Order: C-alpha cells, then structure tokens, then sequence
DNA sequence: CCCTGGAGAATCCCGGTGCCGAGGCCGCTCAATTGGTCGTAGACAGCTCTAGCACCGCTTAAACGCACGTACGCGCTGTCCCCCGCGTTTTAACCGCCAAGGGGATTACTCCCTAGTCTCCAGGCACGTGTCAGATATATACATCCTGTTCTAGAGCGGCCGCC
DNA sequence: GGCGGCCGCTCTAGAACAGGATGTATATATCTGACACGTGCCTGGAGACTAGGGAGTAATCCCCTTGGCGGTTAAAACGCGGGGGACAGCGCGTACGTGCGTTTAAGCGGTGCTAGAGCTGTCTACGACCAATTGAGCGGCCTCGGCACCGGGATTCTCCAGGG
C-alpha cells in the first residue's frame, strides 16, 4: 500500500489549535518538581515544597514560556523566517529587558 | 511471535506490519511462508520501480477632457450628431475603399464588432467619472420608461472610445493573451489613431459651450454638483 | 465569560473562559498584560502566513 | 470587513458595503445606479463578489470557459479575454493612464 | 539530584511552541529554552526563598510564589 | 576637479559616534512644547506646563524613543537586514507590551 | 494648535536614531515613530493632568510628570 | 581586480578667557537627639495533626531514536528604486528683554467625620448534603488534507499548399 | 521543381474534482465530584456616642509661564548625484517534519512517619508619645575654579588615484 504521509506542517496547526484551545499543563510534574528541588538547593539545603507550591511555579514558568514563544513565533516571520531560532530568543530578551 | 509471517506478499508481519497504523491489521489463519521476506520486498520493489503609443494631440485630447470634467466642470453632450456607430462605419468603409482586399475586411469588421461589444460591455466599469454617472442613471431610466434597451454604442461619443484606448494598455497587461492577438490589436489601434489624425479637424470641433448650442459638451448646474459631489 | 460560556456550549464558568474573556476585551488585555492566568491558555489565533 | 474611503472614485459620500467585501462603493459608481429611495433589500454585494463566492468560481469552476466562451460568442477572441476581465472586475471612475501624467509635467493629480 | 535540567523533555518544549503558534521547532532551541527557564526558575524561586527565611518557615508556600512573582510583574492568579 | 563624495554608511556611523558620547538633546524645546500643549488640550482646556516640566517630559520621550530605536536596530540585524523598517517597530512594541 | 505633530522633524527622528546606533533609516519610519510618540505622550500627559487635577492645581508640575511616568515602570532621575 | 602612496575634511590635544555654577562660610531653627512610661507585638515553650517525603506495581501515555523526503534555511545574482551626502535658500529656536495675571505656595478660622469605644445582630463563614453539569467511551460521523484520475489549453512537430 | 507559411495532430501538463484517512465535534449512558442550598453559629461591622484635627475656604504674595516681539546663525527642506542593499528569484542541502519501534518514567493508589505550621499560653523588651532640649542642614552670600568657548595646531584614520 501506501500511508497517508502527512505534509511537514499539517500536524503543525493540528497541535497549534489543540493546545491553544485546552487548559491541560504540557510539561509533566514530576520532572519540573524535581528541577525546582535541584535549583532551590544552592540556595538552602533543608527546603520543602508544598504540592501547590510546585503547582502554582509551574503554571507560571508554562504561561511566561508561551509568552516568550510567542515572541520568537513573530520574530521569524519579521526575519522572512517560519522556524524559530535561538537568536530570536536572545532577541526576545534584550527587547523586553530580561 | 516471529518477525515474517504472512498469507500474501508479507511486510514483517508478526502474530503488526511494522511502519504503518494499528488499525489496518489482519489477524486470519491461512498458508504462511517466510522466503527471506518475499526476497527483501522483491528487491526493494524493484529498485524503486507591452507599450502603446498615442500622438500628443490626441493626448491633449484625453488632458482637456479630464480639465472639462473635473475643473472647469463640463460634461458630455449626449444628443450628439456623431455616434460611435457612426464613427466605426465611417472608418470602416474608408479603410475598405482606400486600400485593396487581400482579406483583411474579415479580420477589420471581426475587429470593429469586437470593439463595439467592448465598448458595449466596458463603458460603466473603466471609464465614466462620477459626475457623469447619474447621466448614464438617468439614461438608463428614460429607456427603462420607454420600455427599450438602452445601448452605449447609438448615443456615445468617441471621446469615450478615446479614453478606452488610453486605458487599454492596463487591460491588456492585466489578461493572459497570446503575442499574435496583442501584435494584431495594437497595428489596428495605431491605424485608428492615424485615421482619427487625418478626420481630426471635422470630428472633435473645440467649440464653447457657454454661447453655442452644439458643442458635444454641456455645463454643470448646482443641483448637479449637490447630487453628484454632494 | 457568560457569553465566552456560550461559545463552546457550556453552562458553567471555567478559567479557560475567564482568559478567553480578558484577553479578548482591548481594555481588559493590556490591564491585565503583566497578569499571569493558571489553567487559562492563550488566544487560539494563527498567523496569515502560517496557513497553507 | 468596511471602508471610509470607497475606492472606485476616491471621494467621500453615502456609501454601502459587502459583508464579505472591504470596498465601499456609492450609489452612482456602480454598474447598476441604484437610488437610496429604492435600495434592494437583503445583502448586497460587487461585481467580483459574484464572481469569487459564487457562479464561474464555486461550482463551475474557472477551469477553461474563457476560451469556451470564446468558442460561442463567434470568434471575437481579440476582445474577448477583456469582455471576461469587464465581470471580474468592480466597477469605478475613470483615471488617467500613468503614461498620459509623464507627457504633461504642468498637470498633477489632486 | 544531578541531571534534572534534562527533565523538561524535547516533546514538552515542542508542546510549549505549539501553544504559543510556533510553526517550526529547531533542534537547537531545546537547549536554549532549557537555559531561559533555567535562569526564570533561578529567580522566582530564589526570591521565593527569602519569602519563606522570613516568615520562619522551612517549607515553601504557594502565597510566597505569588509574592515572589508579583513583585516581577508576573502575578499569577489562582495560586 | 572631485568632489568627495562620501559613501553612505561612514557618515552615519561617525554620527551614531558623534550622539551617542554626547549629552545634549537632539529634538528641540519649542517643537516638542507646542506637541505637548495640542495634545494636551484635546484631554483638558486652558492647562499650562511650566519649563521644568516640559523638560521632564522632553528628556523621558528621548530615552524611551531612543530604546526603541536600539530595539529597533537589533531586529534588523536579526532580519539579516542593515535598514530599518516600521514593521520593525511594530514587532518592538508588541514584544514589549506596549 | 493644529499640526503639531509635524513638530518633530525628519532630522530630529535620524538623530534620535543615530544616539539608537540605527545605520539607515527608511522613509517610512518617520510617519510611524510620530504615532509613537504620540500615543507615549497620550498617556503620560493624561496620567499626568489625573495628577494635576487631583492636586486642585491648573498647571502641570514636573513631579506630576515624574509620578505618571513611575507608575509605568518608567521612572526618570533628576526630573 | 587587489595593494599601496598622497591628500581633503571631520576629529582630537592644547594655549588663553572667564564665568557662572559649584565649594565653603553665618546663623539659627526646625527637625534631630535624650530620658521616662506604658500597651503591646514578638520570642519562646509545649501539642498537635494534616500535608509532604520516600518506596512500591503497573500500566500506559509520554518520550528516545532511526528511516525517509520535501517545506524551508541558507548561499549567490541583479536591480532599481529607496535612501544618504551635499549645495542653497528659507525657517523657525533661543537667548535678550518686557509685562502680566492666572496660579503655586504659605497662614489662619472653622467645620464634620474620621480616630476611638459599647453593644449587638443580621450578614458571613464552616459544615453537611442532595444534586446537576462535566468527563469517560464508543459507534457514528464530520471535516479538511493528501493523493489519484482526468479535461481541456499550450507548444512542438509534421503534412499540405502557394509562390518564385 | 524547391522552400516558407499555414493549419491539423499529438505529447505535456496546470490544476480543479472525488475518494480515502485519521483526529477530533457531537449523541447518549452513566459515574462523579464539587456546587450551591440549608443550618448553626458566631465574629465583624453598623447605630450611637465622645472629642478634634486636617482640609475648604478666604486672603495674601510673589513668582513664573505665556504672549510677543527683532536677530542670526544652525539647520529643516528641496533637489541632484549616486550608491549600496531589500527583495524577487534560483539553487544546494541537511535537518527538522512525520511515522512508528521500543524503552522508560508520570501518575494513580497505597502505605508509614516525621518535618514542621497553626494553636495556646507566657513573659518580655520595644517603640509611639510625652517633656526637654540642641545642633548642623540649608537659604543665601562670598569666593573661586573646570571646563564651554574661541581658535591654533596636529597627528590620524579614510578616500581617490596609480601600479602590478
């Protein structure tokens, strides 16, 4: 036979009007929760995290991602681009002052 | 179990075609045989097996028109004695007595019935300014009440033709035509141009219309202007 | 967020709703600009060039 | 989609709109001149717009019916490509022909 | 806990462009996004941290998250 | 007889040197007044700025301009581009928030 | 007052690009950084007459004018 | 086409003025400093109890990795129309100087509701529970995208015909 | 009799149209889990009262921004010459889109326990407030000096022309 072979962007948009449009939280807990342990070490050795704790970081690192992806997203097509690049992300930084 | 298991041309089936969705799947019990995976897949399935040019009188024709109708506000005399009929017969019959026939009357009156239909079809939609928009209204309601369909060609001016000529490069460069066809267009368009040259002292008469009846050219009153830039 | 409620056929308020609802309004968007929304997405807009 | 510009004469005036469309167009630059007294009812919409959303562009598709068209309106195909471009087109005023402004430096356009 | 900065995996960035209208996801923007969130998680939880030195806890609340993101310009609502 | 005939670039290069290591303002006091005041009267009548606070205000609009106009330049250079373009300032603007 | 905006001047926005380190600036940024700056100045100024107005005075003030632009997070030195 | 010598003009270091803003001085006065005195927030000791840390089973959707190819990133060419450098003639900018009259800043008389309580009671909060909209699930069913088949111009080729 | 022009024949193919494909939009069945109503309090604000203090209002005053001018040299703007670059276009490619094999941990549910935040007393120094006092910050004046201004001179990095 012969499968159906999507084109390089279809399921591009197909993921693009999916998430956009549903509230679940892309990134997996457990790796983020564990990050957030590592990271907060350096700075104290005996810390504990409450469940919304980790909750309410996460929600918020997701949202300030998007924000940013969507920053690099326009950078492209302003550099005649569709692929995002990190150069773009660096771009996305110095603009907003991060 | 197994890698190779199929009734048919097999494509590593194991008891799932491996590459392809779940959902297409065959689980039916008949004669099963490996043959080194029908010899690699039958030997990998067979290795893959545009100028115009217009003379500057005509153009300063085009120029006062365009200073008649938008500054000193005069627009077209529609009860003319000259029609564009009359204008596309005369040239006709002057180029089809001047010259000799070596079979080029087919082609002049396939051209003068394709510029009439044009000149038909084109009059409202390139052409006629907004101020003479409701004289065409206007026409079309005094034939609408005459019961009559109301025709551009009988009533027109050749002005229009001009300012259709002018606008030709445009809708040329606009339409997907072949070479010979534009050559062929454009060499009529020139002899026109040189015939409206040589008839160009008895045809657009520069008269005033402020003390002459007949001027193919009348002046715009105040309701006019209210109901036209208003 | 009532009528954002209505759009995708539901009678009960949820934070997808609320976001819907605050971003979507001009005066609301940039009040709210340096607000962050938990469980609210984003605006489902694609851009022109990105269609095929 | 609206405009406030009406971009068939450049002038200013009563307009109408197309939903689908963003040209406005008035009541005189329009192939059929229509008086506000007597508008038609319901949506109104171009010439264009008859000729994209509907027939020749929906069902009946532009594959080849120029040169069909050519076939039946007995050979007038030197002037029957621009006799299909007059219905895919809006209607408008007149404009002079950017090779007619070069010539006389002394006029300019207002 | 070594290796952890590796837990926020290639689908979930590409999830992440993915609701931000991202077309096109390269192969070398996994790294560069992994250090963005690497040096936003370095802040929020830091000043989280002094949040809770303060207020003579060892454990780290959600309310001192929405005061360490709050005064960034980054208030988050819901807790 | 040649005239020099500077290339474009150097000059505008020297003058980016010449601004950027000056103190004074470049935009002046009586053009920017007379913007602030017309503004001013379609919000409140008969209001009046003193001199400082035009001076305030002149040296506030220079910098957030000229921060812009940095933002501006890097996403040129971004785009694989030398000019400057205003599409350019519209992606500054929307990555900014403002 | 009418036409104001033609107050800033095309050498004035190169200027002010040449301090932004800018190597060519098109012909249409000019027209653009005008709306930008108008809208800037359409919300400092009203910021700004909220400040004067409340004080029942009828002049606006540079500390007014220091307190809209902090509020922003646009804080100017030396007012 | 690339490397190197000489010179036009913007730029940098330096001698001399002096000048107008900065440094130090005169009081003194209003905010900074000293001592006592309580209501009161806070550090400290013991209980606890409800939520987090650590490990287990599995199972399953999420994730690492390999094969293939076409939308797209990047390298290279032209160009022309869009923008810079400079001559020229206006043009408004600012210091020079002058009134001015609304208006910012300061002082006092006086007025009302907010600082501070007593009491309570009707709205507000914790708890218990019937309940009503959302999610799981699957055959059925939309729904647009990709791909296979096709329908007639477009161009190339060859046969036929008139002329020298 | 040979050759250019004209028209019919045939290969190529641009792109609309129909069918298969796979992930969602709906059509019930049923769980289900918080949602809001009811109840029982119970803790915080409202009627009412005591006293007072900071702004509204009036007056003064002095101050400071607007209008309104000549002047003149800095420069905006118009226009000519021209110059290098954004974008249209084409080609190379590799690298990221898509598809699944395969491993691998996220998560649900469960268990145990202590790390520790409220909670309740308890006792204890601490800062607002009240007399009492006091000392250099600041308005302003005298002095003074660092660099703007004005030119003079100069090295110093840049462009145009000549040679290989």
């Amino acid at each position: 036979k012969k499968p159906h072979r999507y084109r390089p962007g279809t399921v591009a948009l197909r993921e693009i009007r999916r998430y956009q449009k549903s509230t679940e939280l892309l990134i997996r807990k457990l790796p983020f929760q564990r990050l957030v342990r590592e990271i907060a070490q350096d700075f104290k050795t005996d810390l504990r995290f409450q469940s919304s704790a980790v909750m309410a970081l996460q929600e918020a690192s997701e949202a300030y991602l998007v924000a940013l992806f969507e920053d690099t997203n326009l950078a492209a097509i302003h550099a005649k681009r569709v692929t995002i690049m990190p150069k773009d992300i660096q771009l996305a930084r110095r603009i907003r002052g991060e | 179990g197994g890698r190779c298991l199929a009734f048919h041309g097999p494509l590593m089936y194991e008891a799932h075609y491996q590459g392809w969705k779940s959902s297409w799947d065959e689980w039916v019990g008949y004669d099963r045989i490996r043959a080194y995976n029908e010899e690699n897949i039958a030997m990998k399935k067979r290795l893959a097996n545009i100028s115009l040019q217009i003379p500057i009188k005509l153009k300063s024709v085009l120029v006062d028109d365009w200073e008649y109708v938008t500054k000193d506000k005069k627009i077209c005399r529609l009860p003319a004695d000259v029609t564009v009929e009359m204008v596309l017969n005369k040239y006709e019959h002057e180029v089809s007595q001047e010259l000799e026939s070596p079979g080029s009357q087919s082609q002049l009156s396939e051209y003068c019935a394709g510029l009439k239909l044009y000149f038909d079809k084109c009059l409202g939609n390139m052409l006629l300014y907004r101020l003479e928009r409701l004289q065409y209204d206007e026409l079309l309601k005094k034939s609408s009440k005459d019961q009559k369909p109301l025709v551009p060609i009988r009533i027109y001016g050749a002005i229009h033709l001009l300012r259709l000529i002018s606008v030709l490069p445009e809708l040329i460069s606009s339409t997907t035509m072949d070479l010979q066809s534009c050559q062929l267009l454009i060499k009529q368009t020139e002899d026109f141009l040189v015939w409206l040259l040589m008839h160009v002292d008895e045809y657009f008469n520069d008269k005033d219309p402020n003390r002459s009846d007949d001027a193919l050219y009348v002046n715009t009153s105040s309701q006019y202007e209210g109901v036209a830039l208003g | 967020a009532g009528n954002a409620a209505r759009d995708n056929k539901k009678t009960r308020i949820i934070p997808r709703h609320l976001q819907l609802a605050v971003r979507n309004d001009e005066e609301l968007n940039k009040l709210l600009g340096r607000v962050t929304i938990a469980q609210g997405g984003v605006l489902p807009n694609i851009q022109s060039v990105l269609l095929p | 989609e609206n405009e406030d510009f009406c971009s068939a004469c450049n002038q200013s005036g009563s307009f109408l709109c197309c939903d689908t469309c963003p040209k406005s167009f008035h009541f005189l630059c329009l192939d059929p001149p229509i008086d506000p007294n007597n508008l038609p009812k319901g949506d109104w919409h171009c010439n264009e717009c008859k000729f994209k959303i509907f027939i020749n562009n929906s069902m009946a598709t532009l594959k080849k019916i120029e040169s069909n068209f050519i076939k039946q309106n007995n050979n007038v195909k030197i002037f029957a490509k621009l006799l299909f471009n007059i219905d895919s087109h809006n209607p408008k005023q007149f404009q002079l022909p950017n090779y007619i402004k070069e010539t006389f430096p002394a006029v300019k356009t207002g | 806990l070594r290796d952890n900065i590796q837990g926020i995996t290639k689908p979930a960035i590409r999830r992440l462009a993915r609701r931000g209208g991202v077309k096109r996801i390269s192969g070398l923007i996994y790294e560069e996004t992994r250090g963005v969130l690497k040096v936003f998680l370095e802040n929020v939880i830091r000043d989280a941290v002094t949040y809770t030195e303060h207020a003579k806890r060892k454990t780290v609340t959600a309310m001192d998250v929405v005061y360490a993101l709050k005064r960034q310009g980054r208030t988050l609502y819901g807790f």
